[PDB]
């Protein structure tokens, strides 16, 4: 069973920092590409960042290009997302998405409304 | 005389047929000295 | 053995139908219309249930077969492998919807079955982008921080009456797709950028000219010339 | 040789029907009127085996109105040393060229039969181009085998040509027909290449019947016409003489087809250069790719017969031209079979896949 | 909240299911068949090659009598071959050229096809006019048709991309039963020999066993890492094998309700497209994206042979009812019979 | 959704009520089936050319 359990998040003052962890089980975490997706209320899913199998290729979206940090631990089968210099616009539920196929450069259906390989994310609220 | 590039093989064959004694012994060259016209 | 003789005659008759049907199949250039959501791909077909839609048109006595996918869910990773032998894939982008379109182009570009299938890129809604840039209500810097240090390339040919602000913005979006295109696909397939509107009649001519480049390159590849 | 000279003497006797040099008969050639102060030129006769017909004969008539006199005997003498000055060297060069031609034709036959077997064994490679390539290989083999047969069983055998049978006449007719078929299939391949990329590139499903008719049926007409004229006008022993101008009936259309092929090659190279320039390629890489394309397309279209159609008169320059032209012509089949069968990506991939079992 | 309590409660049920599954795992299949004799090195050669299809092949189905078989290609044509003499019997044009599946009725009087048009069309092969014409067009699916199997001349089970399976009754055009519960697109389905139940593979790396008459899911099998592309019931009807994109094949037992043995290799990276069993079930033939077909010893997981005759990826394969030969379909527009 | 999550709870309840046997006993049946039908598999045991229609 492909299971991805998220952790972290909660209420944080504006300008604070947060750390999200994505526990991985039921699959070999070393050879799969992981993506970060978020869904703020009143709108659909959006892509945040991704990390390659070995971590050589790292890319972020435009909004968190200079603020968010993506890191993975293949040995511990966990995925980290270091959030720094938060803003109230960043409040959303963050899910860690797994690539549909191993050893595949492309990664389809990551931001689809229904995704089998997506866990129950943790609500993140940034307000004063 | 045909001098085109497609004529090279035939020209070589004719030269071999005429100037060579059937790929055998070589005859002495024809005299071109003073006594000859 | 009379039944066997009839079977051979029946098989022979079928082969004649297959031979005639073979000419028609190679006479049509199949195309896949894969415009993203709210990208104006419906307007292109209209100006020239059911799970698929077919639209046949002829340009310069060349048969074209365009296919638009409707009534199929957002999971495109399974039914897109069927379109691995089409002449080209028409990608319509509405110019964070833009970020989603770039991550669908990148995964089409890098797919194992689509690495030889060329993609025609249509930068739609050019008129809508022109007024948004002039108004200034929406900032491209917030959605794309790299726009601050981006400069207009020397190969640009802006249309008359176009301010430098919109020209830099529209070419910046096009260059983002080119970064993915020029990162993989070592000669197997090419991407053709196009700045198109939703009412222009030259879209069919652009596709016809684009297909000419694809077939010409394919013929050169068979002869090991390109 | 001796009999031919008597006919020339009889023909010279039937001719002629400040001071000037009178027309006379020296013993080998007959000369017309010659003014004072000129060096008359004409081709050397072929009466003697050691005499080179292509060479010239020089003779000086002084201002005084008398012929040149040899100091040894003070007698009318003609400079015939120029005809045979370089004959042994030319004979050695011809021997080397003949050996090289035999080796190249044998290698071409071997490589082309291997390529044909490979092409017909695997039907996965089968395509419209592959059929024309197979016809190319078949006519190449048929021409090379006939050339080898003519060079081995006819040229060294003087008894057969002296007897002058009709079998050798039919063999020469078939040789000319096969040569024309090869040089016209070259044009067919060039036309197909032009039709694929240059013009009519959209869903080009061309009917091949015209290609078969032009490559195989069309050359039969000029060859038959030339045979008729030779049997009517210039009938001789075994029809192997190349001095006659009737060979141009077959050769001229071949040269025109090769010139059209050269034009098609230029157009295709220009199209490829434009395509490479449309993608912002490096100048050095573009030039290298264009050079490679031209080098690999020269053997297929028979460009070597048009780029160098002249024989330099210089001994060294003509020597280099001979050992370049013979090497190019007699090894063209091997080059074509290596480039378009052994160097093909699809053929190599299929061979590697089949090598597993 | 109520939503959180259900998720917390669901974990308890999943943990209980894992507890029950772990208790039944007293000895895996490896030790049970460790002392059996090896299957040996088996060989197959291409006996026939069916040519005539213009485009890539996506599905094929052997007939009940094991001589006439149908093949579905993406050029818009259905061809019924005579594998004994290689002669073509029927060439049925298709309204939509984007079909992805085909089936052969047990009686042989009807054939079916479907694909991106979301419509299953049944063609009558025994028409009084000789020409083959459509008989019933089944509509109602909101996704691409991936598989279809016949129960009888008046019943057919189809799977679609809308994560649902349906049972259809001919001559009315209305689906009688709908199977729901899958979250990913259903890619393949296989019918048990007893016909009472059937299993289907979806894109959620899970397999669900359905009761045809009741319309309810009995058991759910998990363990795969990626989308399942193929499924095939064991000849005895008590088990099945699944092919997935994770380059691994797994065997699931209905009574054990857990995976029995996984077939994997270091050199295999590509996924599996088609899965089928032999007559006795000892051998397992699975297609691969690397243009090869590998035969797996189901009892020992050791590789038995490799079928390397296709220039393109194998999209479909099947074994006749008597098990006399196996035919594999590939995207190279050629169908080859291996024996 | 509340309704969507509730239906998953009921479905898991049915799967937890079924009866399961030991793997060793279950796997023995598959082994026995192959042994009994081993002689009836043309793909397993080579078939003679005369008997094979695909010769």
């Amino acid at each position: 069973q492909v299971q991805l359990q998220e952790s972290g998040g909660g209420l944080v003052q504006p300008g604070g920092s947060l750390r999200l962890s994505c526990a991985a089980s039921g699959f070999t975490f070393s050879n799969y590409k992981m993506n970060w997706v978020r869904q703020a209320p009143g709108k659909g899913l959006e892509w945040v960042s991704d990390i390659s199998q070995s971590g050589a290729s790292i890319s972020y979206t435009g909004s968190v290009k200079g603020r968010f940090t993506i890191s993975r631990d293949n040995a511990k089968n966990t995925l980290y997302l270091q959030m720094n210099s938060l803003k109230p616009e960043d409040t959303a539920v963050y899910y860690c998405a797994r690539c549909p196929a191993p050893f595949t450069r492309d990664c389809f259906d990551v931001t689809s409304t229904t995704y089998a390989y997506r866990g129950q994310g943790t609500q993140v609220t940034v307000s004063s | 005389k045909c001098n085109t590039a497609t004529c090279a093989t035939q020209r070589l064959a004719e030269f071999l047929r005429h100037s060579s004694n059937n790929f055998g012994p070589i005859l002495p060259p024809t005299n071109v000295g003073s006594n000859t016209p | 053995r009379n039944e066997e003789k009839a079977q051979r005659e029946a098989n022979k008759k079928i082969e004649k139908q297959l031979q005639k049907d073979k000419q028609v199949y190679r006479a049509t250039h199949r195309l896949l219309l894969l415009g993203a959501g709210e990208s104006g791909k419906n307007t292109i077909v209209k100006q020239m249930t059911s799970g698929i839609f077919e639209t046949k048109f002829q340009v310069d006595k060349v048969n074209f077969h365009m296919f638009d996918v409707g009534a199929q869910r957002d999971e495109r990773r399974k039914w897109i492998q069927c379109f691995n032998d089409v002449t080209a894939i028409i990608f319509v982008v509405a110019s964070n919807r833009l970020q989603a379109a770039l991550k669908l182009f990148d995964s089409i570009w890098n797919n194992k079955w689509l690495r030889d299938t060329s993609v025609i890129l249509f930068l739609n809604k050019q008129d809508l982008l022109a007024e948004k840039v002039l108004a200034g209500k929406s900032k491209i810097e917030d959605y794309f921080p790299e726009f601050a240090r981006y400069t207009t390339p020397e190969d640009a040919t802006p249309e008359p009456g176009e301010d430098p602000r919109v020209t830099r913005a529209k070419y910046f979006i096009r260059d983002e797709f080119l970064r993915i295109s020029t990162a993989s696909g070592d000669g197997r397939h090419y991407c053709y950028p196009h700045f198109t509107c939703s009412v222009d009649t030259e879209n069919i001519r652009r596709v016809f000219n684009d297909c000419r480049d694809i077939i010409q390159r394919m013929h050169l590849r068979q002869y090991e010339l390109l | 040789g001796r009999k031919k000279m008597m006919d020339a003497q009889y023909k010279c006797y039937d001719r002629m029907q400040g001071p000037y040099c009178n027309r006379t008969w020296d013993g080998w050639l007959c000369w017309d009127d010659t003014p004072a102060g000129v060096l008359s030129y004409q081709f050397c006769p072929d009466y003697f085996p050691d005499f080179d017909p292509s060479e010239k004969v020089t003779k000086y008539c002084d201002e005084k109105g008398v012929w040149f006199k040899h100091p040894e005997n003070n007698r009318t003498w003609s400079n015939y040393t120029m005809c045979n000055a370089f004959t042994p060297e030319k004979l050695k060069n011809a021997y080397v060229l003949y050996y090289l031609a035999i080796v190249g034709h044998s290698l071409s036959i071997f490589t082309l039969v291997i390529s044909l077997g490979i092409f017909v064994f695997f039907r996965s490679l089968g395509c419209q181009r592959v059929t024309l390539h197979k016809n190319m290989f078949l006519t190449y083999i048929l021409n090379s085998m006939i050339i080898i047969i003519h060079l081995v069983e006819v040229v060294p055998n003087g008894e057969l040509v002296r007897r002058d049978p009709v079998s050798c006449k039919i063999l020469h007719f078939f040789h000319q027909y096969m040569m024309a078929c090869n040089y016209f299939w070259m044009l067919c391949e060039g036309i197909y290449l032009h039709t694929l990329i240059v013009v009519a590139v959209f869903t080009e499903k061309q009917r091949l019947r015209w290609y078969y008719l032009l490559g195989w049926g069309f050359p039969l007409v000029p060859t038959t016409i030339h045979a008729i004229t030779r049997a009517v006008y210039f009938n001789d022993n075994c029809w192997l003489s190349v001095e006659t101008h009737l060979l141009y009936i077959i050769h001229g259309p071949v040269m025109a087809a090769l010139v059209v092929n050269f034009f098609f090659l230029l157009n295709i190279v220009r199209v490829l250069v434009t395509k490479m320039r449309e993608t912002h390629e490096a100048e050095s890489h573009m030039y290298l790719k264009a050079v490679k394309a031209t080098m690999i397309l020269v053997p297929l279209l028979g460009i070597q017969f048009v780029v160098f159609p002249w024989r330099p008169s210089n001994k060294m320059l003509g020597k280099i031209y001979d050992y370049v032209m013979h090497s190019l012509i007699h090894f063209q089949g091997f080059f074509v079979a290596t480039i378009y069968c052994f160097c093909n990506n699809e053929v190599q991939t299929t061979v590697k896949r089949q090598w597993a079992q | 909240s109520e939503l959180d309590q259900l998720r917390q409660e669901a974990e308890q049920l999943k943990n209980q299911i894992r507890d029950a599954r772990k208790a039944c795992a007293d000895a895996t299949l490896s030790q049970i068949t460790n002392n059996i004799d090896p299957v040996g090195r088996i060989q197959m050669r291409t006996r026939r090659t069916l040519r005539g299809h213009l485009a890539k092949i996506y599905a094929m189905h052997w007939g009940t009598d094991s001589r006439l078989l149908v093949s579905a290609s993406q050029d818009g044509k259905l061809i019924i071959w005579d594998s004994y003499t290689t002669n073509k019997v029927h060439a049925i044009p298709l309204r939509s050229s984007w079909v992805m599946t085909c089936a052969y009725a047990p009686s042989g009087n009807y054939v079916a096809c479907g694909g991106l048009d979301n419509i299953c069309s049944i063609y009558n092969l025994k028409t009084r006019e000789g020409n083959v014409r459509v008989s019933r067009e089944l509509a109602g699916h909101t996704g691409y048709l991936s598989c279809c199997r016949f129960l009888d001349d008046n019943q057919i089970v189809t799977s679609s991309g809308d994560t649902t399976c349906a049972l259809w009754d001919i001559e009315t055009g209305q689906q009688t039963t709908t199977f729901t519960g899958h979250t990913g697109d259903v890619m393949s389905l296989s019918l048990a020999p007893d016909t009472r139940l059937f299993v289907s593979g979806a894109c959620d790396a899970s397999a669900k066993l359905w009761d045809v008459r009741e319309g309810m899911c009995r058991q759910t099998f998990t363990g795969h890492e990626s989308d399942i592309n193929a499924i095939c019931f064991f000849p005895n009807g008590n088990a099945f094998a699944t092919g997935s994109d994770d380059a691994t094949c797994r065997l699931f037992d209905l009574r054990a309700d857990q995976e029995l043995m996984t077939y994997s290799h270091d050199n295999i990276i590509c996924g599996i497209t088609s899965v089928s069993f032999s007559k006795s079930g000892r051998l397992l033939l699975a297609g691969y994206d690397d243009f090869n077909c590998n035969v797996w010893d189901a009892l020992k997981a050791d590789r038995a042979g490799v079928l390397a005759g296709h220039d393109n990826r194998v999209s479909c394969l099947g074994v006749t009812d008597d098990g006399m030969a196996v035919a594999t379909g590939s995207w190279d527009s050629f169908l080859k019979i291996w024996n | 959704s509340i309704a969507q999550a509730r239906k998953l709870v009921e479905q898991l309840k049915m799967e937890a009520n079924i009866d399961r046997i030991k793997v060793s006993k279950a796997a023995a049946d598959l082994m026995a089936y192959c042994e009994a039908h081993a002689k009836e598999d043309p793909l397993l045991t080579p078939v003679p050319a005369s008997e094979n229609p695909f010769r």
